[PDB]
RNA sequence: UUAAACCGGCGUGUGGC
């Protein structure tokens, strides 16, 4: 049956599973090659095995179905594709299909599906005859897509701040400048939890790029929908390839009109990675970054829009800095031009133990009257107009304190007065 | 092994015109022709190298046809279930794998190919060298003439070819000498010759003028049409957009200068210069000169055109093999017709009234009524099948029965245009002779007459190939009816 | 027919045009793809296709025909122009070509054009015998082109502004020096509105380097005329060969005595593309910017001039300062001196919600004598007089309430009385 | 080279035009260079001046490292030990001498070929000539000629190839050609020399 | 011009009949 159907469960009922096949002792072979194992003897009983996955195509014109579970990586269980797909429908990469399998005779390599029986949770003649996604026109973030939780926690707060800094909808391009230890986790972890809860309609795809395997742990099982995540475990090889592997994900969702929710730490990882993985022009800039290191960097980031037609892509991918020497920063430079949204956290006030350390001033949003409503909009003018003459810490203990004394953003506008 | 390869395709001295993916498909075709003598079952083997990655890994096509010598190699129409091939043509496999590695005879293979494709690469080099004129007069020194072609050099080893089309059919050649045409098409990955000139060609007589007359170039005379006939005749028209310019004196010149200087560099090519007109009537009219007609009959849909000159100037009208007709008919594009020499040649005036035979009863109800009407036409029969009554007024005395005597006779027509094209359709007619051939039915005897013959005697003097794509015999029973032919018209003896 | 015919309409009407055609499906390939497989098969039906574009002129002495709608890039289109044409005419870069073209036999590229019909709206005669752009004569601005609307919106007086703080004229060299977040994407869109709208006799040529792709969108179908742009999806390769080529159709067009004006954004990022495509000479200057790296830019930016003969080239780019770096900074000082135009924004005044924030004091045009009349002239000598002795604050807002508390500029100067 | 280019410069210039373009191998490009070296080296003999534009060194060094012995082993580039021994004697047949006629010859030299044997010949023959003339490419694709490389251009023992005064002058002008960039060293070249018409004119205007 | 097929001379010594 499906991959993913046996990868939820942890390897205790997978070894049970094997055990109820009649195989080799399955605990010694990894878990996912327990899987493997599993579903080759499922095939081996005479019954066509159901698989999904996201297709990822390599030069030779085949494809392999990447699971969810499995991080979009490499694994045993990868379906194979055969070319006569891509000449029939022409899946591109990042279109999650579903349809037959068979298993591998020797010499072959893995399963290989034989006819696909779901595209993108949609029937295949839409497959064919769709609008592309480089194709569509790109507008600005016109819903709202509110943050509140609407009970009054602690850290919703850190969701009130940013309806109070700076709104944040669908097709955006969001931005997190932070320095090291300042808040960046529990940030993304509240911010996932808010817009699952208040917002189930559009799809969470919470992002991890080269981070602790605790903190991946911790965010596959506290978080609403697919966690995709790659370590420093991988190389900047696997680490391009997840990358490009959910933007085309979001790339096909959006052409399928949804919406796509991509959250994504940090951003200067992926372009000191990118800048690895470019091949040398002979020349360097200032910090040590190639010359083309940046343009697939630039379209990773800006992949995010609005479109016309429906679906949006909104990815929120955070920003690094006071790592002491250049090319970060650099990044960061090349990276504030192309968003469209900005948002700033600070570690000069994280350290006096000061939650959250959102930079109010600097903080904003292009086009922002389409991200809230009319008087909405002017209380906020007039609430940033309140907030700026005063200092730093006096605007953020003032924020804090008068936020932790209230429980929704209404209800401070409407005890604001 | 593999890196060695790398070092090789880093050591190539032509990276440019051989850069690495031209390298790695000729070591394709190097290890496709080595794994023709590793085995002896002749298989083409893709391998794709992937040079930039890593190594080879042997593949075998299946050459999709419903053949099975070398089945290796033979796949049916649709054999594409197992493997989940799905694919009727190009789908090939890739059963055997990791074959003979490197050895000194693949070195062998390797090396005549990669030094053949650096050939192919200068090949390449010669056709950019000799374009950028394409559509422009070059000279041009031959080396070698043949029946069907002939080589012609420029210098610096350009090597082009000017094909029998291409050339006069009474143009004498000779190695040496300095011939010139326009260079008319290129092949830059082409296996034999790679330029092409020309002499025949209609648009050549263009660029000459290109070349000789200073009016176009500026397009003061914009060159509208031209037909040709290689050596023999070609005619021109052409259009002038001012209209103090004479195209009749300023592209012939002064008293046949221009022309006459093109003719002779043509090799004695009759040259007839006509003025270019909007209507296809005048068109025609003004092409076929020195010629005059007042006969004009055109049909927009046929794509025929009545136009008979004058009696007594058809021997020059028309002209040898009606050059000035044919190259008309080229000129626009259309078929003619001329037919009468006496009797009322004018063929408009002719065909309207010239019904006395057909009209006998129309309105024969009482004939004593009027005669047929011209003005409407009566001359079509099928398209005055329906008519409207916004017309049929002006006809006095139209009463019923008038229109269904008209009815009746208009069915008449129908039968008799149907006969007519029953008739006309019937240019086999398979005879009594031709049914009663035993094993011929009516069908065969339908095929058999269609295919050319239709009598008995021309049956027993053709072959298996003559009668071959028949429709409904072999070539077994195609030889025993030939034979059975041949007996019954050579081999009996009988008259 | 024609590329741009079937390039101004979306790819549904070029999807119901190919299934006229009888082609494969086409909405799989790309749109300008599919206007490639659709010109195949109009030249297939045995016609001569007749097409346009601007002409790029490669090492090898043949020409590409880049067309409008394509922002001036590569394409499947891109009609190959055979070397015979640049010996006859000798077509430099940036001339509009327009002719008859046939299809790729197999083995070829793409379209050849066979022989040319147009040549910059004019006949092929006046191509050959012409007077050179860079032999021209260079003069000051003579005629003025007014900028106020005339109807009095709350952004036309973003327009009067700049009729009472700096005229703009013809063949002027316009810097527009604000820092980010301060409103220069509104103030450059009312601005080609008016020259629209007041003034359409010129040539309207708005230009975009390296912004977002909804802010393309909304600057191409906005505003009257040919909106060209490169995002940051292309990299400098591509940014420096649509500068250079928008630029050298400008050259051609000012040499067929026409005025061309070009409103770009940001000069900063197109100097910074420079800067990246420039050979190292073994040294870097104050800031991090190659010493040859300001030549090619300095070119672009004085390639704007009045001419004695026929036409104008007015180009209007923005500098971007509070980059926090200074090469960007350097950029801007480097261009102080070469324009004769300058124009400075407030984003310190933007910050507290007043728009427009134009820097009134150090605005200023060179010659500005010839861009206004005699008394006008003294009575902007008096304005700027009364305008100096208050303060920044003071003026600001004296400028913008009785602005607004007028409709048009004469009515204001009447009103002032 | 091109043969059009040997029947541009055949019928152009004054004396005798002798070439052998790329239809002929090494064999006839050895034969060719030695035969006219030897006829310099006798007409010096006959106390005459011998000038002798070879374009370019760099293909008669390929030719001759193509005509030489292998001897079981390879250079830096792909040059063998002994192919530069006869390359060198024909470079250095141009000399001066005391009783009478010389031998000057001027070859070009060939850069930014991608490999490195061509360079390695460069190098091995910036040493023995006593006269470099280096020319920009870098200049010339700016449609910037004649672009001279001024900086690196030199001559060993040139105050004997001119006067005292016009030496002194010479050297302050390269005085004030060093401080200035390369574009602006040429342009300046190009420039104020299409401005004068001769050379002592030149210095005359210089003042 | 192109295609197909095929592609011990001499002395010496020994031994035997
Ligand atoms: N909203 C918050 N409330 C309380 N503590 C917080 C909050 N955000 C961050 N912290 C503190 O920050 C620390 C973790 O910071 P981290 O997310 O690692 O910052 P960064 O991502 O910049 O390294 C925790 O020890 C926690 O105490
Ligand atoms: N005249 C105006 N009226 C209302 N809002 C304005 C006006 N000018 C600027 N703004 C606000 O300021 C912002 C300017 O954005 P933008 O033009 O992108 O600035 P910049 O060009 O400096 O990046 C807009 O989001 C808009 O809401
Ligand atoms: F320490 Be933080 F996550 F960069
Ligand atoms: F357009 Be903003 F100043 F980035
Ligand atoms: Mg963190
Ligand atoms: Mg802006």
């Amino acid at each position: 049956m499906n991959l993913t159907e046996l990868k939820n469960t942890p390897v205790s009922e997978l070894i049970t599973l094997g055990e109820n096949m009649g195989l080799e002792n399955l605990a010694r072979m990894r878990k996912q090659d327990i899987i493997f194992a599993i579903l080759k003897q499922h095939a081996k009983s005479g019954e066509d095995i159901f698989g999904d996955g996201v297709l990822e195509i390599l030069q030779d014109g085949f494809g392999f179905l990447r699971s969810a579970d499995s991080s979009y990586l490499a694994g045993p269980d990868d379906i194979y594709v055969s070319p006569s797909q891509i000449r029939r429908f022409n899946l591109r990469t990042g279109d999650t299909i579903s349809g037959k399998i068979r298993p591998p005779k020797e010499g072959e390599r893995y399963f290989a599906l034989l006819k696909v029986n779901e595209v993108n949770f949609d029937k295949p003649e839409n497959a064919r005859n769709k609008i592309l996604f480089e194709n569509l026109t790109p507008l600005h973030a016109n819903s709202r897509l509110r943050m509140e939780r609407g009970n009054g926690s602690t850290e919703d707060l850190t969701a009130r701040v940013l309806d109070l800094a700076s709104p944040i909808g669908r097709g955006q391009r969001g931005l997190i400048v932070a320095p090291p230890k300042a808040g960046k986790t529990m940030l993304l972890q509240n911010i996932a939890q808010s817009i699952a809860y208040n917002h189930p309609d559009c799809v969470l795809m919470v992002l991890l790029i080269d981070e602790r395997p605790e903190e991946v742990t911790e965010m596959q099982r506290l978080v609403k929908g697919e966690v995709v995540a790659s370590t420093f475990d991988e190389p900047a090889s696997r680490h391009v390839q997840v990358a490009e592997m959910v933007i085309e994900k979001a790339k096909r969702l959006v052409e399928h009109k949804k919406d796509v929710i991509i959250l994504l730490d940090s951003i200067t990882r992926l372009a000191r990675a990118y800048n690895t993985v470019v091949p040398a022009s002979g020349k360097v800039l200032t910090g040590g970054v190639d010359a083309n290191a940046l343009h697939r960097p630039k379209r990773f980031f800006g992949a995010a829009r609005n479109v016309e037609e429906g679906g949006s892509l909104t990815i929120i991918a955070t920003a690094l800095i006071d790592t002491g020497s250049k090319m970060d920063e650099v990044i960061y430079e090349e990276f504030k031009g192309t968003g469209n949204m900005e948002l700033h956290l600070s570690r000069k006030i994280a350290e006096k133990r000061v939650f959250p350390a959102i930079d109010y001033n600097r903080s904003g949003t292009r086009k922002e009257e389409l991200l809230t409503t009319q008087e909405e909009l002017q209380k906020m003018w007039i609430l940033r107009k309140i907030i700026h003459p005063m200092g730093e810490i006096d605007a953020m203990e003032f924020l804090i304190n008068k936020l932790a004394m209230t429980k929704t953003n209404d209800d401070f506008f409407e005890m604001m007065k | 092994m593999n890196k060695e390869i790398l070092a090789v395709v880093e050591a190539v001295s032509n990276e440019k015109a051989l850069p690495r993916e031209k390298i790695f498909e000729a070591l394709e075709s190097a290890l496709a022709t080595a794994t023709k003598k590793k085995y002896e079952q002749e298989i083409d083997v893709r391998v794709q190298i992937d040079r930039k990655s890593g190594d080879f890994d042997t593949f075998r096509r299946w050459l999709v046809v419903d053949e099975v010598t070398q089945p290796t190699k033979e796949i049916t129409l649709e054999a594409a279930r197992y493997e989940d091939e799905s694919l009727n043509l190009g789908d090939y496999v890739e059963d055997q794998i990791e074959s003979v590695t490197f050895d000194r005879i693949t070195t062998q293979t390797a090396k005549q190919v990669i030094v053949q494709k650096v050939r192919e690469a200068e090949r390449a080099m010669v056709v950019d060298q000799f374009r950028e004129h394409e559509g422009e007069i070059i000279t041009g020194v031959v080396k070698k003439v043949n029946r069907d072609n002939i080589s012609l050099d420029l210098g610096n080893n350009a090597e082009a070819v000017i094909l029998r089309e291409d050339m006069l059919p009474r143009e004498n050649f000779r190695p040496g000498d300095r011939v010139r045409g326009v260079l008319y098409s290129v092949r830059p990955e082409a296996r034999g010759a790679q330029l092409f000139v020309t002499r025949s060609k209609p648009e050549m007589l263009i660029e000459l003028f290109r070349i000789e007359v200073p009016e176009i170039g500026e397009e003061v005379i914009e060159i509208k049409a031209a037909a040709r006939d290689p050596g023999s005749r070609a005619k021109i028209a052409v259009k002038t957009n001012d209209k103090r310019i004479d195209p009749v004196g300023a592209c012939v010149g002064m008293r046949g200068a221009r022309v006459q200087a093109v003719s002779t560099e043509l090799g004695g090519e009759r040259i007839d210069i006509v003025l270019w007109d909007d209507n296809p009537a005048q068109f025609v009219i003004n092409a076929m000169a020195p010629a005059d007609v007042a006969s004009i009959v055109v049909d927009e849909d046929k794509h025929t055109m009545d136009i008979a000159v004058e009696a007594g100037n058809l021997a020059q009208a028309i002209g040898r093999n009606g050059q000035n007709v044919r190259l008309a008919s080229q000129l626009s594009g259309w078929e003619l017709n001329v037919m009468t020499v006496d009797d009322l040649q004018a063929k408009h005036q002719a065909e309207a009234h010239a019904a006395i035979d057909t009209f006998t009863k129309y309105l024969d109800i009482d004939e004593d009524f009027a005669t047929v009407l011209v003005e409407e036409g009566f001359s079509t029969l099928e398209e005055l099948a329906y008519v409207p009554m916004k017309e049929l007024l002006e006809i006095e005395g139209l009463d019923e029965p008038t229109v269904e005597a008209l009815r009746e006779r208009a069915k008449n027509a129908l039968a008799t245009i149907a006969q007519a094209q029953e008739e006309s359709l019937g240019d086999n007619k398979p005879a009594d002779d031709l049914l009663n051939l035993e094993g011929v039915d009516r069908d065969l005897a339908f095929k058999l007459a269609a295919r050319g013959v239709c009598t008995l005697e021309d049956l027993a003097e053709q072959g298996i190939d003559d009668l071959a794509d028949i429709e409904g015999l072999t070539d077994e029973k195609a030889g025993a009816l030939i034979m059975a032919a041949r007996n019954i018209c050579w081999f009996g003896d009988e008259a």
